[PDB]
């Protein structure tokens, strides 16, 4: 008789699902799966950018990590901005060189319009790729957990030289264009939260099941719970 | 786990 | 009072990364072998769950596990899905999974191939008893030319599931072995002509569908191995 | 072969 079959049969792994919705358009699923790894991509150069940056590998480990989980999508969606305004065609967005979405050709309205701020907000300051340099580190710097960072002492010190490195990047009343660059900055929280919301939103949804590379689904799922708590803490350079 | 392999690196 | 570090930063500035965009690639196409890719990397997860539940599988070196899940995932996949086909009563329907299901043009061959496992389950009214021995087997199908590190387990375990198909079929039955040994034979046709599309579409850059990270160390693993002929088909019938 | 040989040892 038998006995190995019976126990094969125990083995036998369970029928798992696609995660296949006939109903979403394949247009949308391709495109957003399709930025999906692309940012899982620019996350992972992010990671080796970020410890290239004077001072930062000084912090402590944790707050390392802290830092790019909660800013990623700033850096990302200000990166995003800079490329479409240096395509110097107004209302694209270059996400690469081969996909500019041309806004042109209404689910993703609030977002689109949140992502063509920042490369509307360039454009109309003129930002120099000095200013862009330094704004965009500082966006890596622009959100904290509320309860604070193990190198508090340090990050502070580190915030301070790339605040004062942007000022020198400006640098004969010039600190007009100083509160300028750090308003874009502030109005980057409210641009992040529209794009992180968005984004939890199809990395939770099943019926669609958009696909995320490991790097970014473990940042949204060490990041969904912070979001839900209010733990972050964003610093701004202007009172709202 | 990924984010930390990668600032171990 | 001169910016020292935004020269620091320019130097690490990141290189723009192109994200494997092709407009010409039919976005229905590129969704179904994309979501084909992920379901298939979370199978072949729970496929090496289910290697290690095998009684003597844990045995071997540990070299020799990984060997035999390389070497044999497109047979184990392919065979399950003819299976899920099967047991829809449909011998000319794909069920990848119970909300993937392929009602019936460069894929035409591919999805002969993929379609013949099914209804050879059909034609030989193959039972659950018979298909699970005959799964394990798989797994134990392709060895490296060179031979495996556990030679002696691997003949003793493999051994083991062909006198348990024979068990199955025990109550015509010599007869019904040719038939099963047969089709077992016939997979290696079959895994080649879906490994061929695998490797293919794994490299083509303009389509870049897209792989889990499981399935694409399978695949990065195999293609030298595939390349040279570096794979001993073992065989039931000459 | 990381991600195979973590599963096994698993
Ligand atoms: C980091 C990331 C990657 C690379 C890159 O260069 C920059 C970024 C920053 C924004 C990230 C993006 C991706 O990861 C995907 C994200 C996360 C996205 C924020 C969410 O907005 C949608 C999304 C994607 C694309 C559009 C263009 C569009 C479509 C239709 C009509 C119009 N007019 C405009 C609109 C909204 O895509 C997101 C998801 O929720 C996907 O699930
Ligand atoms: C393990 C895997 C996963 C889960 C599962 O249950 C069984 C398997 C075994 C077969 C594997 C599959 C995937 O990995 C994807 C594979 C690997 C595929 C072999 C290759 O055939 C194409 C392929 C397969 C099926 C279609 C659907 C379709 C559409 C229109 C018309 C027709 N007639 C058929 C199209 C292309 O998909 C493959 C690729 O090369 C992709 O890049």
């Amino acid at each position: 008789t038998p006995t190995l079959v019976s126990l094969l049969e125990v083995i036998e792994p369970e029928v798992l699902y696609a995660g296949y919705d006939s109903s979403v358009p394949d247009s949308t699923w391709r495109i957003m799966t399709t930025l999906n790894m692309l940012g899982g991509r620019q996350m992972i150069a992010a990671v080796k950018w970020a410890k290239a940056i004077p001072g930062f590998r000084n912090l402590h480990l944790d707050d390392q990590m802290t830092l790019l989980q909660y800013s990623w999508m700033s850096l990302m969606a200000f990166a995003l901005g800079w490329r479409s305004y240096r395509q110097s065609s107004a209302n694209l967005l270059c996400f690469a060189p081969d996909l500019i979405i041309n806004e042109q050709r209404p689910d993703m309205y609030d977002q689109c319009k949140h992502m063509l701020y920042v490369s509307s907000e360039l454009h109309r300051l003129q930002v120099s790729y000095e200013e862009y340099l330094c704004m965009k580190t500082l966006l890596l710097l622009s959100s904290v957990p509320k309860d604070g960072l193990k190198s508090q002492e340090l990050f502070d010190e580190i915030r301070m030289t790339y605040i004062k490195e942007l000022g020198k990047a400006i640098v004969s009343q010039n600190w007009q264009r100083f509160y300028q660059l750090t308003k874009l900055l502030d109005s980057m929280h409210e641009v992040v939260e529209n794009l992180l919301n968005y984004c939890f939103q199809t990395f939770l949804d099943k019926t669609m099941s958009i696909e995320f590379p490991e790097m970014l689904a473990e940042i949204i799922t060490n990041q969904i719970p912070k979001y839900s708590n209010g733990n972050i803490k964003k610093l701004l350079f202007h009172q709202k | 786990n990924a984010l930390l392999r990668y600032l171990l690196d």
